[PDB]
């Protein structure tokens, strides 16, 4: 089947080798774009826009319908973030910045008001829950030898 | 030696028989589902006698048995602790799942693996059967983890549905994030208390359980779909309806709330954690409810209703009301199971369509289904002396006259009104009005399986509220003398919420156009949580693993630090020491240096 | 606009072959054929019993199928569990522990035949 | 121990003397018989090792490990007659000879009483594994892997050699018994630190420890299936076994000279499990999973805590059984499709119904689902580590979260989903593959009932 | 549910087509290429297929919809998409 | 290959009404607002200038984006629908049947024999269909993904086996 | 007019809102015309192998094989050590390791200090 | 009406 030379190689330096890589990746020189080699070692593998398989038109018939790839088409270097079940880059109906602003605002507002609720708690105009037997020192876990301190409840 | 111990223990083993017989395959694969239901029916019937024994005398007992190992000073053994929470839950779960099993015959009728489906439901049932009854923390972990994995297959029951696997993976992820707190509580109790049996933890009086209870809270939030870890429940709606009505209604998700009830005696000792439960219970109760009323899918609507109800459970356990929280478990089990099962009736009968904006006018089309929903909806929302009355407004009344978080009290009231809000949405859009489904009608519910199963749960939603509330011994101090105008707020806010929601729902009936409100965008998009928190952290963590980790760290640097550097050095020193020119002159001259310097500055004479 | 002449001819034969292919996916009356299975004495007994099919034949049919379910799924399992709980596991200390029998002031107890005293004079209030 | 070594050695002529096609049968049945005799040693006396002679001894630490190796021996034999059948009689005969020479060294290693006798056979396992990886390995990179495997473990083992001989001349004897009874406190002198480094580094390389772990993704990916499991299932545990045994003289220098390894391991598990969250190759995915689980044992051992040790051995054997199994899962799918890529073969539950199960509870066991002894191992280490430090849970707890995401991920991608359209050579799975899977699952879950036979001497 | 076949499909297809007000009842023929016979603008076929969709409750792709232009064509497309073999 | 201006605006029409379903819900509201959508779509027919048409649809797409329903009503037997690929874990491909066992094979003799008939037909039609494909193949590789139909008699259209013998959408 | 839909790397810009597809230049006339040409070439071959009766094995995908090779060994032969990679390696390498050492050593030092002066409750803590 | 169902051979 495939021979060794078709395996990905080094950075396409000259435009001529850019064309060879584009042919090797089953694309054209117009759409071919090597990754920016900051030393990360991406090689000549053509970078593609961040498009999850959810982005691909479902109504089109694919060779791999589950993941929406056709045979031989050069799949993304980052396929496994962008598979149907993994991270999806589908366009939300509202902007991401607005998406984030309302999320952080509601959470912060909820947390902030929760604190101020604790600062001024709610209770009925009622007092202590009077408890017999010197506040039940014995059955609360107290030690019988250490006699309980004077505690008593009165009546009016 | 009382009989009570014997029969109540058989309630577990007789439930496991269909699993053992399944691997035999001697059973006719056509008659298996009927075999499963009858076993659970007998399991429920046998589960009665412990209950009346508990009401009569009120004895709670522990069945310790075969010793797994004598772990030095630890004695981890299979032990079934039982108390009021156990003996009350067992008939309720069995009653619901038996009714679900009967319904599952009707709904899941064309699935070739229907026998496998009934196998999974039994496996889940026994898994939660041992979750509620767990004398040691390890057995609690057995159910706490088995129930999550059992959900994984069941939610992804349709298997090839790509999104179903996503929800199945999502359910495991949030559950195991919650499980982090569980193992944290496990280590703390074993180290600082030298046991995992509930008896020793209670007795040793870990009165400062700040770290465990936070871990216990984090464990509870994962399984109960609380705020921050909620969206797995709405997303786990992609499985078959009987899957929804059993686990994701009140018999799996409730486990999170049930966890703290089992550890309530330690909960009251601490105070910071209770306030945190008040905080988490309130936000889950509203935020999910707020995201509910704007949805157009019954499975999503009823699911968000559970999480709002689950949020309500965390509020009552917060302010020292554990038993009444467990009462809320039983009542919520009754009517919430019917709602999904009733929604299962309409979904399948009207050719597996779930969008609420398309059904229309089901009141007189399906009388019993419409009848079941309104009784279920009223019970969930109020209607004194019905099932919801003996639990909900008592909790609302109890949380009213208590030293709670003032803000958290405000959330409970609003969400209580919001409880009626989506309830109207379901009744108004689905059953009331003019129909909208495809022209060919297939509306039918005359199958006895659907009618009998609904009726069995229906009579529960009418009377089971009064029964156990009058039967169980009083386990809490009552609240008798409060002003009249917060004793009624539970009815007031629901009736008030019933009003505008009806008016705002028939505002759609108004011929005029409806503007795309921004707040409507926020609520209808599940409160913005999934679109970011399922897309921002997953991308970064996945991106980190590729760019860093895999590429940069493992097979770029770690292979260049030790291996390639040594290999390069050895090769570099090899190319020089072996590239001799072959000339005799330079060889001997090299010796001459060696001979000279050897008898020289290295001082090879002293 | 509108299948092209070649394309509409393409779909025509594709439809024609698809119809015939799905036609083969039918089942003949004889199918499925299967070798016989060893019959059971109880099963053949109920087949010849249920030939009448009268209502009082069905109840005993249902009652028996409920009866043998009870014995082989409740009666036997409760037997071995009770035997385990009565002569094997309870033969070890602290294996089955229960809450103390909750007695109340006024009643009497069994193991000594003693009476816990009646609740003394109540402050006698009313509503 | 001669009741095990002698039949194993005498089995070597047994295979070579066998007929043309009877080699697989006789070798399998007698190796299984050897396994049965190995189970005769599971009974460990109260607090004493079952010392047989000066040459060989056994305790509760090597007792489960030994029977794991003997039990393994049929499994490689049961996993080899697929691709080996298309070969001459001699080469098949040679292949069986190597694994038997492999187990013989392993049996001698775990039973050795003298650290030097431990040392000799401990490196000697390289010779059969190296030739197995290189000769019958079905790939091109394997030639680099053999060099990577051989040098990496040897580069740590050679400094170990100087450490033992130094102990022999200084302390006196070097057997496992006298060292324990005559153990003396190790000082903080910088020479003692280097001896600590020498006495430890050789064992960490074979675990492996994060950073010194790149020889697994090379060896395991393109090793032969039979050689892949043993290297994954015991040879990693071989580095583990020495960790308990040799940390009897390194006290109390262990407390201070362990922080770099704990930090490398407790961070490596998150990083290595983060590797597993994305692997193009199934076998590489499994190999990195072994790194994470083994990194747990390094943390377990280095704390040097009673609870930690019992969890270490429980996880050590439990990981080996499941890691070997998952490798068999890879071999089956790779055999049908003749490739190793994840996404190439997918939706295999529909095509193969039973293998969907076999890969399922294989994933659950890999997930440490309770009560499977993977859980009873991991959970013990968490408790011991948490006692050592309260922040250990943040990392080690997060592992179980990351371990879940990738474990199901290979189950989602391969078994579940839609069947691959072009793939049509997947026949019904032979009963050999199904049986071999059961030979792994059943003893695992069977042993769950009695963890006391896996919890090691500290139990 | 009893599966649909051609006489079911064809009757339901001409059902909604007849219910359309501008379509002439006698002009209804299974072989009628819309605009060239029944004056229908290009903006109308894209909206009647929704009625065709709601009749059978399964989405008609726009790539197939633009090709779908005859009452016979709709019947043929509906049957094969819903594996109708008769 | 290229969605022309008319193709894109019709696509806009179809999606606009489908979203308006989720908004209007009730049918009486639907038939009104759809008619306004229809009427206000009819008015710009004599727009003439195609540049204006792009400008006429420029604000249209974003206006749809303004009023797009966050939860649009997507159909169950469609992508995004609830019952999407749900009935797929049972449609095992046909070729798997070749790997059956004779005891299994003898269960269904008539269908298996008819399957062999289809098997031979594919074998006989392959050479003709591959030959037909290359005899009218376009120069410089296939330009359009559409395949030629069966031209003469008897011969089956090329690349037909998987399309014709595809698993049924409701296998069960 | 409502606020527009700004795009993001995680919330992509839809095709319906992209200005580029609005103006179909004659240069873009052929630019998106060979899309089907190359796709059909890959297509026609794929069905030919897929439909081929003689085929029994799997059809090898050179793009899939290339992707596996690119995300594998063919990375270091393209790795050039630069300050970006060097700093990235240290930041995601030694960085967290030392940071984890600092937090643990600090806590452990504080942990044993309390035990040294008897300022920690371990009365019931016996299993370890 | 009954019709053939494709199923992977479970006999093995
Ligand atoms: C009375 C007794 C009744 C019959 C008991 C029969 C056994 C039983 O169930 O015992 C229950 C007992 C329960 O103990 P018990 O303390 O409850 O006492 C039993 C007696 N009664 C019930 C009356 C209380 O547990 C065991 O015996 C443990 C069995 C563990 C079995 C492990 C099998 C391992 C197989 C390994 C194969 C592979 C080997 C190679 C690989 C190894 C790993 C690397
Ligand atoms: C308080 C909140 C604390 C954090 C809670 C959890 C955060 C989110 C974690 C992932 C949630 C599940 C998930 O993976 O979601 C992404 C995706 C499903 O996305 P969804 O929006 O459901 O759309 C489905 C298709 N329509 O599903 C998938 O992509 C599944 C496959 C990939 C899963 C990768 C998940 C990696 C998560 C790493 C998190 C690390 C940081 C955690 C920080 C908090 C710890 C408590
Ligand atoms: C003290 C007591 C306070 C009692 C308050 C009771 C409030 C009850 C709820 C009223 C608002 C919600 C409502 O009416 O929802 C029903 C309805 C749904 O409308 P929609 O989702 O747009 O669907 C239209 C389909 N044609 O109509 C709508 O208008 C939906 C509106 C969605 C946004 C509602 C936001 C409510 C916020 C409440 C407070 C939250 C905490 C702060
Ligand atoms: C790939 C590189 C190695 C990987 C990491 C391996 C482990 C790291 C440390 C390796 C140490 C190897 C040498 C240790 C021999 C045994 C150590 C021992 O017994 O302890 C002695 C430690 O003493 C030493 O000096 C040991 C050597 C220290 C390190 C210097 C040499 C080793 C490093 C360089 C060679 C190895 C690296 C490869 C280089 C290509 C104690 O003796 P003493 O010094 O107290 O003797 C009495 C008196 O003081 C005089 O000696
Ligand atoms: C109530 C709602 C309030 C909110 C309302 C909100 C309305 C938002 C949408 C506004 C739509 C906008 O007015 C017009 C646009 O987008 S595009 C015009 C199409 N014009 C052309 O593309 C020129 C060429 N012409 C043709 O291609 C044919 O004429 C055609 C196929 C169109 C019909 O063919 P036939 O059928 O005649």
């Amino acid at each position: 089947h495939v021979t060794k030379d078709m395996f990905p190689g080094p950075y396409p330096k000259t435009p001529e080798e850019r064309a060879a890589a584009a042919k090797k990746y089953n694309m054209r020189v117009e759409d071919y774009e090597p990754y920016p080699d900051d030393g990360m070692g991406y090689g000549d593998y053509p970078k593609l826009p961040d498009r999850s398989q959810q982005e691909r038109d479902p109504w089109y018939d694919w060779d791999h319908p589950d993941l929406r790839l056709n045979w031989g088409e050069p799949i993304h270097w980052d396929l496994d973030m962008y598979i149907r079940n993994r991270v999806d880059t589908s366009p939300t109906p509202v902007s991401w910045n607005t998406m984030c602003k309302h999320l952080s605002g509601f959470v912060a507002f909820m947390l902030f008001m929760f604190w101020v609720g604790e600062i001024y708690p709610s209770y009925q105009p009622v007092g202590p829950k009077q408890y017999p037997y010197n506040d039940l020192y014995l059955e609360r876990g107290g030690d019988p030898t250490k006699e309980p301190e004077p505690v008593v409840h009165y009546e009016i | 030696m009382n009989p009570f111990a014997s029969l109540t223990l058989t309630t577990l083993i007789i439930l496991t028989i269909p699993i053992m017989m399944s691997n035999s395959n001697i059973y006719k694969t056509n008659l298996y589902p009927n075999y499963v239901k009858t076993t659970v029916s007998y399991a429920f019937t046998l589960s009665l006698v412990p209950l009346l024994m508990f009401m009569h005398t009120g004895q709670e007992m522990i069945i310790s048995n075969w010793h797994w190992m004598t772990l030095q000073t630890v004695e981890l053994s299979l032990s079934f602790k039982m108390d009021y929470f156990s003996v009350m839950f067992i008939p309720v779960a069995l009653f619901v799942t038996w009714s679900i099993m009967e319904f599952s015959m009707w709904y899941m009728h064309s699935d070739p693996f229907i026998n496998r489906f009934f196998k999974y439901l039994v496996l889940f049932l026994i898994t939660m059967m041992i979750l509620v009854t767990a004398n040691n923390l390890f057995q609690l972990f057995i159910g706490w983890e088995g129930v999550g994995i059992m959900s994984f297959l069941l939610i992804g029951w349709w298997h090839g549905r790509t999104d179903a696997n996503t929800a199945a993976l999502q359910a495991i992820l949030y559950n195991r994030i919650g499980d982090i707190g569980f193992v944290l509580s496990m280590a703390w109790f074993l180290t600082h208390s030298n046991a995992w049996d509930l008896q020793q933890i209670f007795m040793l009086n870990n009165e400062c359980p700040n770290m465990p209870l936070i871990g216990l809270l984090l464990a509870a939030a994962g399984k109960s779909a609380q705020f921050g870890l909620h969206p797995w429940l709405p997303s786990a709606m992609e499985g078959p309806t009987p899957v929804s009505a059993l686990l994701h209604s009140s018999t799996m998700v409730v486990a999170g709330v049930f966890l703290l009830i089992r550890f309530y005696p330690l909960m009251e000792t601490n105070k910071l954690v209770q306030t945190m439960t008040l905080c988490l219970g309130a936000i889950t109760t509203l935020f999910t409810a707020l995201c509910a009323i704007t949805q157009n899918d019954i499975k999503k609507i009823v699911a968000f209703s559970t999480s709002s109800q689950l949020g309500l459970m965390m509020v009552t356990i917060g302010i020292n009301q554990p038993h009444l929280a467990f009462l809320h478990i039983c009542m919520h089990a009754f009517f919430k199971a019917m709602l999904f099962m009733c929604s299962g009736s309409i979904i399948h009968s009207l050719n597996d369509e779930q969008d609420i904006r398309k059904m229309g006018g089901l009141y007189k089309a399906m009388p019993f289904t419409t009848t079941a929903l309104i009784i279920g909806s009223l019970a969930l929302t109020g209607m004194p002396y019905l099932t919801g009355f003996y639990s909900k407004d008592l909790i609302i009344e109890a949380v009213n006259m208590s030293y709670t978080n003032a803000w958290a009290l405000l959330m409970t009231l609003i969400a209580t009104s919001l409880t009626a809000a989506y309830s109207t949405r379901i009744i108004f859009f689905a059953f009331l009005g003019k129909p909208r489904f495809p022209p060919l009608v297939l509306i039918n519910e005359n199958n006895p399986l659907l009618i009998n199963s609904i009726k069995r749960l229906l009579i529960g939603s009418i009377f089971a509220g009064f029964i156990i509330s009058n039967n169980i011994p009083p386990m809490t101090v009552p609240n008798t003398t409060m002003p009249l105008y917060m004793k009624m707020t539970a009815l007031i806010v629901t009736i008030m919420g019933f009003m505008l929601a009806l008016e705002l729902n028939n505002t759609t009936y108004y011929l005029k156009f409806k503007y795309p409100s921004q707040t409507y965008k926020f609520s209808n998009m599940l409160g913005y949580y999934p679109s970011i928190m399922h897309r921002l952290p997953t991308y970064h963590n996945l991106s980190m693993s590729q760019k860093s980790a895999s590429s940069l760290l493992d097979l770029i640097w770690l292979e260049t630090i030790l291996p390639k550097t040594t290999s390069f050095i050895q090769m570099k020193m090899s190319i020089m020491v072996s590239n001799q020119k072959g000339l005799i002159k330079l060889y001997f001259l090299s010796f001459l240096i060696t001979i000279m310097i050897s008898m020289t500055l290295f001082n090879y004479h002293e | 606009s509108g299948y092209t002449p070649d394309e509409k001819l393409r779909l025509q034969q594709l439809r024609e072959l698809r119809r015939r292919w799905l036609k083969d996916q039918e089942l003949s009356p004889r199918e499925p054929v299967l070798p016989p299975r060893r019959v059971w004495p109880m099963e053949q007994f109920w087949n010849k019993f249920l030939q009448d099919g009268a209502p009082w034949k069905n109840v005993i049919y249902k009652t028996y199928r409920h009866s043998i379910f009870a014995v082989t799924h409740v009666l036997i399992p409760v037997w071995i569990i009770h035997y385990y709980l009565k002569y094997h596991v309870t033969a070890k200390p602290y294996t089955v522990v229960e809450r103390k029998p909750r007695i109340f002031p006024g009643d009497t107890i069994l193991e000594t035949g003693e009476v816990i005293p009646l609740m003394k004079e109540f402050p006698d209030q009313h509503h | 121990m001669l009741k095990i070594i002698i039949p194993t050695t005498m089995l070597l002529p047994m295979t070579w003397m066998s007929k043309h096609n009877m080699i697989w049968i006789n070798a399998t049945v007698h190796s299984l018989l050897i396994s049965l005799i190995s189970l005769s040693l599971l009974n460990q006396l109260g607090e004493n090792s079952l010392n047989f002679s000066l040459t060989f001894f056994s305790d509760s630490l090597s007792a489960p490990l030994l029977v794991l190796t003997t039990w393994l021996l049929p499994l490689m034999l049961m996993a080899s007659q697929s691709h080996l059948s298309k070969e001459t009689t001699t080469r098949k005969k040679l292949y069986i000879t190597m694994l038997i020479l492999l187990q013989l060294f392993l049996i001698m290693t775990f039973t050795a009483t003298e650290l030097i006798l431990f040392y000799i056979l401990f490196e000697a396992t390289l010779v059969p594994t190296l030739i197995i990886i290189t000769r019958w390995g079905n790939q091109t990179e394997r030639l680099n892997a053999g060099l990577y495997f051989l040098f990496y473990t040897l580069a740590g083992s050679l400094p170990l050699l100087v450490a033992l001989v130094y102990i022999q001349n200084t302390t006196g004897s070097l057997n496992f018994l006298i060292i324990h009874y005559w153990s003396h406190p190790l000082s903080n002198s910088w020479s003692n630190i280097f001896m600590w480094l020498a006495c430890i580094m050789a064992f960490m390389v074979k675990m492996p420890l994060y950073g010194l772990h790149l020889w697994l993704p090379k060896a395991h990916v393109e090793a032969p299936i039979a050689g892949s499991m043993v290297l994954a299932a015991v040879l990693l545990k071989l580095g583990g076994y020495g960790m308990m045994r040799i940390t009897t003289i390194l006290n109390p220098l262990t407390n201070y000279m362990a922080y770099p390894f704990l930090m490398l391991s407790m961070w490596g598990m998150i990083m290595t499990s983060s590797i597993c969250l994305r692997q193009t190759d199934l076998k590489s995915l499994i190999a990195y999973s072994s790194v994470s689980h083994m990194a747990l044992v390094i943390v377990a051992i280095m704390i040097q805590t009673p609870w930690s040790f019992m969890g270490a051995t429980a996880l050590m054997i439990a990981h080996g059984l499941t890691s070997s199994m998952l490798f068999c899962l890879a071999n089956t799918n790779y055999e049908r499709v003749h490739s190793r890529t994840m996404i190439l073969a997918r939706g295999l539950q529909t095509l193969l119904p039973l293998m969907a199960t076999w890969w399922l509870m294989a994933s659950l066991t890999n997930l440490a689902l309770p009560p499977s002894i993977n859980l009873i191992g991991e959970l013990f280490i968490i408790t011991a580590s948490f006692s050592w430090s309260n922040i250990t849970i943040i990392l080690m707890g997060m592992n179980m979260m990351i371990t879940a995401l990738y474990s199901l991920y290979m189950l989602i991608t391969t078994q579940r989903g839609k069947y691959t359209h072009h793939i049509n050579n997947i026949k019904a799975s032979f009963t050999r593959e199904n049986a071999l899977m059961a030979l792994h699952i059943l003893p695992l879950l069977l042993l769950t009932l009695n963890p006391k036979m896996i919890l090691g001497p500290l139990y | 549910a009893p599966p649909l076949t051609l006489e079911a499909i064809k009757d339901r297809v001409l059902y909604v087509l007849k219910l359309y007000d501008k379509i002439d009842p006698e002009k209804l023929s299974v072989n009628s290429h819309f605009m060239k016979d029944l004056g229908l603008d290009s903006l109308d076929q894209v909206e009647i297929i929704m009625a065709m969709e709601d009749e059978f409750g399964f989405e008609i792709p726009d790539i197939d919809a633009e090709k779908l232009m005859c009452p016979q064509e709709i019947v043929d497309y509906i049957a094969d998409k819903k594996d109708v073999y008769e | 290959a290229y969605l022309t201006h008319q193709q894109k605006v019709l696509r806009l029409y179809k999606r606009a009404l489908r979203h308006l379903e989720s908004w209007c819900v009730h049918r009486d509201k639907y038939r009104y607002f759809a008619c306004l959508m229809r009427a206000r779509f009819d008015e710009h027919k004599n727009e003439k200038d195609m540049v204006k048409a792009t400008q006429l649809l420029r604000q249209a797409e974003e206006e749809f984006w303004y009023g797009q329903h966050p939860q649009p009503y997507i159909f169950p037997e469609s992508p995004g629908g609830t019952s999407y690929e749900r009935y797929e874990c049972y449609k095992v491909p046909e070729w798997c049947l070749d790997d059956w066992h004779p005891s299994e094979k003898a269960m269904y003799p008539d269908y298996f024999a008819k399957r062999e008939q289809w098997k031979r037909l594919r074998r006989e039609s392959w050479e003709r269909e591959v030959k037909q494909l290359q005899e009218e193949t376009p120069p410089g590789g296939p330009r359009t993904e559409a395949l030629p139909p069966a031209r003469k008699e008897g011969d089956l259209p090329p690349l037909w086996w998987h399309i014709v013998t595809r698993p049924r959408e409701r296998p069960m | 007019s409502f606020p527009k839909y700004k795009p993001s790397r995680l919330a992509t810009l839809p095709a319906t809102l992209d200005p580029a597809e609005y103006d179909i230049s004659p240069e873009t006339r052929k630019a998106q015309a060979e899309r089907l040409a190359i796709r059909s070439r890959l297509k026609r071959e794929y069905l030919l192998q897929y439909n081929d009766p003689n085929r029994l094995g799997v059809i090898e995908d050179p793009a899939l094989i290339r992707w596996t090779y690119a995300r594998s060994a063919n990375i270091y032969p393209n790795f050039r050590p630069t300050p970006k990679t060097s700093l990235l390696g240290a930041l995601f390498g030694i960085g967290p390791l030392f940071f984890w050492y600092y937090v643990f050593k600090t806590d452990r030092d504080k942990k044993e200090k309390l035990i040294q002066e008897g300022k920690l409750d371990q009365t019931f803590n016996i299993s370890y | 009406k009954r019709l053939f169902i494709i199923k992977p051979s479970g006999f093995y």
